């Protein structure tokens, strides 16, 4: 079966522009594991970016962390952008202070 | 005050080229401690937090052997099925396995698994009494005949119930610095005005562990979930974890709501109220 | 710890 991921975009810690944070793209509840996600300042894709080991739930649907260091600013703006195989076309979610 | 050791294993064929990308990772309650990654450089079991860096040379030796004797297990099993569901070998698929112990509060063996998964969906299953399998389907029921008669069963009670619950508490005592204290959620609550005469409350909790938690609001004390959003508990990336719940209330009202906060780090639930 | 011995579907 095919499960369609789940998204959200958020800080490690509370955002304040000027100080030094974590981005965070948290996808979860897909199936098949394979799934392409970045994380974008302005439209553009970051290059330092990471994410945590391939685990799953007990339902068998995945779950992965991709994250970056960052620094917030009242301008910059930054999302989120996946690909699955369930998506007809990449799904991107910008990241909200207050979520 | 209970607790697990949990291997999760996810193996990808991949038809167009090469051996499947298998991930294994472990964990205790809801900290992973090691990982094998058959990308990687290493080709060894690595480990991912400080505690279990004490282990020395015939631990990683020994868990790396084993890790990758089950890599190849996955490996024939993604062949096996394959024929069994009777499926091209054009196509790529995924073998889960997901084993491990609790012990309970008592610190006792509480319960073991042993499960399996085949493109997403349960396959075989080791029941609670660790004696009987569970399967889905005629593929799986093939497998279970195969695991009835070579006792497998047995092979794996053995391990829950002894070896994995005397590693588990060995684990706990080695890391309890962190694996045996609890982070009570640290909570706060914001407004944001949606219109002239609408609000929205979100109440937070954040760097909390164990992940296990519950935000519930409440209106003149009574549970609400209606004009309510509640989103999935997730990972800060720090080890810890965040959730929020938001209700919409009327501009002017918001001390009638509570928001109630339930988390095995705080002795007594707490209740938070707008300013 | 790992189990030990592991059985093919």
């Amino acid at each position: 079966i095919q499960r369609t991921p789940k998204i959200q975009v958020y800080s490690r810690h509370p955002a304040e522009n000027g100080k030094s944070n974590f981005l965070n793209c948290y996808v979860s509840g897909f199936h098949p594991s394979d799934i392409e996600v970045d994380l974008l300042k302005n439209g553009e894709r970051i290059e330092k970016v990471e994410h945590s080991d391939l685990s799953f739930s007990k339902d068998w649907s995945f779950y992965l962390l991709y994250y970056t260091e960052f620094t917030p600013t009242e301008k910059d703006e930054y999302a989120c952008r996946v690909n699955h195989v369930t998506l007809s076309q990449p799904k991107i979610v910008k990241w909200d202070r207050d979520m | 005050g209970s607790h697990s050791m949990r291997y999760f294993f996810t193996s990808v064929s991949r038809p167009g080229r090469g051996e499947p990308r298998f991930i294994a990772v472990g964990y205790v309650d809801d900290t992973q401690f090691v990982r094998f990654d058959s990308d990687a450089a290493s080709q060894r079991m690595e480990p991912r937090a400080p505690w279990i860096e004490q282990e020395g040379p015939e631990y990683w030796d020994g868990e790396t052997r084993k890790v990758k004797a089950h890599s190849q297990t996955h490996r024939v099993d993604l062949g096996t099925l394959r024929g069994y569901y009777n499926q091209s070998e054009a196509g790529s698929h995924t073998v889960q396995r997901m084993y491990g112990c609790d012990v309970g509060s008592d610190w006792r063996f509480l319960r073991g698994y042993h499960q399996y998964a085949y493109d997403g969906k349960d396959y075989i299953a080791l029941k609670e009494d660790l004696r009987s399998w569970t399967a889905a389907d005629m593929a799986a029921q093939t497998t279970k005949h195969k695991w009835e008669a070579a006792h497998v069963a047995e092979q794996l009670r053995a391990y829950l119930e002894g070896t994995c619950v005397e590693w588990l508490r060995r684990y706990l005592e080695n890391g309890k610095e962190t694996l045996q204290r609890t982070d009570a959620p640290k909570t706060h609550m914001t407004h944001h005005a949606v219109s002239d005469h609408e609000a929205t409350l979100r109440c937070w909790a954040l760097s909390f562990y164990p992940a296990e938690i519950t935000l519930t609001w409440q209106r003149d004390g009574e549970d609400q979930t209606q004009d309510t959003e509640l989103v999935e508990t997730r990972p800060a990336g720090d080890g810890t974890f965040q959730k929020w719940a938001a209700v919409v209330v009327p501009s002017g009202q918001e001390q009638r709501y509570t928001c109630h906060v339930q988390h095995e780090g705080l002795p007594k639930p707490l209740t938070l109220r707008w300013e | 710890s790992l189990y030990n011995v592991v059985a093919t579907l």
